[PDB]
RNA sequence: CCGAUAGUGAACCAGUACCGUGAGGGAAAGGUGAAAAGCACCCCGGAAGGGGAGUGAAAUAGAACCUGAAACCGUGUGCU
RNA sequence: GUAGCGAAAGACGGGUGAGAAUCCCGUCCACCGAUUGACUAAGGUUUCCAGAGGAAGGCUCGUCCGCUCUGGGUUAGUCG
């Protein structure tokens, strides 16, 4: 039912990235992909690079029915972080922050 | 003018509430096009 | 005697342009001059000279992964003769 | 009026040499505000051109620029010629307008609520 | 602004450097120093 | 007698990177698998990353790789 | 998601490419103007150039880079 795909360590914070991915929560891909496409952050294409990669899996293997195909869930969580610098005349510091993504995406059924 | 207290986890997200967005209108295109939304020209299929 | 003393012949675009004309390079020993350069390959390749410079080069630095270093200096050495060629490659 | 925050020489130089090149295209891709206000200018403009004298042609010259379109067949005029003889007589009726304009999606580098104007 | 440090090679080599401290005993105390803490470095 | 915040400063790139005009100070940094047998081939992706496939006793054993705590961050959820 | 994002007029088109405010070509405009100009010294030590490259870096971006990789590059009797 359920296909899958992972974005591994992407360089925005889920703090920055949430609240684009706490709309399609409960969607279909139609919708969805549009929605993607039509606001203007930077997470949407990647966001939709990665579903189109998921369907990809879903289709090229497991062969199910597209448009019945709903969000399963979608979400992600922290990654590993890295550190720089401001010169300023002395010392200063940063954190480079990034992001591990999950969707799956189900026919809604078993 | 700096904290004196901690933020609170309960007060942090309790503040985040309206730090949303929302969305895009998103009809069909009736005049002339695909699903393009309400009076749209062809960003993708649009009329107006 | 002579043959430790030229350890290569260079070879690159500005050496084929050199080549050209009776413009050749080397990279020689580091310790050398003109005259005894000149005094050695003129009877080594059984030819003569009319004239030659010289320059020198650093260490270009260098690194791989965790482990780096430098390069050699290099008597980079060049000589334009006169007479006869070579039969080179 | 509108501002834009740019400043006031800066801006005059900017509209005009703007509107120059609109009329080099005749369409072309940029903000919104900033074609909004070339809007009224180069109506104003083929307004001028409308009437062919040589007072309108003066004072197209304050505002115009000293260019050259390779026109067609490697031929040559400027933008002056072009409105005094090639589009006057086109819009030679019209009572308004005279363009028009096509809001588009925004940008990348910001979020520019972009613009392709054109002609009408 | 003017600050500390306005290089020399010579001047820096001269306060310190090989023929330098090896002219005296109290100079010459510390070479083995570097050499018994098996400090890679010299002047 | 200690078993990687120990044990010597240093189990690895150690008097080293680094700092210091200068003497002088002075770090951090161990663990795939029995066997690399280290993911053939397809799909997406600009790629990177992936999902399958395939390996292996095992891949929540995939090279940063033994387990993998807690702070912390998330998603669901029953009562609110 | 706060404060802040360091001094010098940009605009359009064309191109570029997966992808362009930030790269390229162009036209105009603008600024320095005893100089943000050119020379030499020290000092810096290959940052140079020809390609190739996004990974990391670049205070945004990035098809570019004083980032990386590769390969090249400094010629003297008079100059010093």
């Amino acid at each position: 039912m359920e296909a899958k795909a992972v974005a591994r360590t992407i360089r925005i914070a889920p703090r920055k990235v949430r609240l684009v991915l706490d709309l399609i929560r409960g969607k279909n891909a139609a919708e969805a992909i549009a929605i993607l496409k039509l606001t203007n952050k930077a997470s949407s294409p990647v966001i939709e690079k990665v579903l189109m990669s998921a369907l990809a899996n879903a289709e090229h293997n497991y062969d199910m029915n597209t448009d019945e195909l709903v969000v399963k869930e979608a979400y992600a969580n922290e990654g590993p972080t890295l550190k720089r610098f401001r010169p300023q005349g002395r010392a200063s510091a940063i954190n480079k922050r990034t992001s591990h993504i999950t969707i799956v995406v189900s026919d809604g059924k078993e | 003018a700096v904290p004196k207290r901690r933020t609170s986890k309960t007060r942090k997200n309790k503040r985040r509430t309206h730090f949303k967005i929302s969305v895009p209108g998103m009809t069909e295109c009736p005049n002339c096009g695909e699903y393009k939304l309400s009076h749209r020209v062809c960003k993708n299929c649009g009329s107006y | 005697e002579a043959r430790d003393i030229l350890k290569r012949p260079v070879i690159t675009e500005k050496s084929s342009e050199a080549m050209a004309e009776d413009k050749y390079t080397f990279d020689v020993d580091t310790r050398v001059n003109k005259t005894q350069v000149k005094m050695a390959v003129e009877e080594i390749f059984n030819v003569k000279v009319a004239s030659v410079n010289i320059m020198n080069y650093k260490p270009k630095k260098k690194r791989m992964g965790r482990y780096q270093g430098y390069t050699n200096k290099r008597r980079k050495a060049i000589v334009t003769l006169k007479e006869g060629s070579i039969d080179l490659f | 009026y509108r501002k834009l925050g740019r400043t006031s020489d800066q801006r005059k130089a900017m509209l005009r040499d703007l509107a120059t090149s609109l009329i080099i295209s005749e369409r072309i891709e940029t903000t919104e505000a900033r074609a909004k206000e070339v809007r009224s200018v180069v109506e104003k403009l083929i307004t001028l051109g409308k009437k062919g004298d040589l007072a309108s042609r003066r004072n197209a010259a304050k505002t115009l620029r000293n260019v050259e379109i390779l026109n067609e067949d490697e031929t040559t005029q400027t933008a002056l010629q072009k409105l005094f003889g090639e589009i006057a007589e086109r819009y030679t009726e019209r009572q308004g307008g005279y363009t028009r304009i096509l809001k588009q999606g925004p940008r990348r580098g910001d979020g520019a609520e972009s613009v392709i104007i054109e002609l009408v | 602004v003017k600050r500390t440090y306005q290089p020399n090679k010579r001047k820096h080599s001269k306060v310190h450097g090989f023929r330098k401290r090896m002219s005296t005993k109290n100079g010459r105390k510390v070479l083995a120093r570097r050499r018994r803490k098996g400090r890679k470095v010299l002047s």
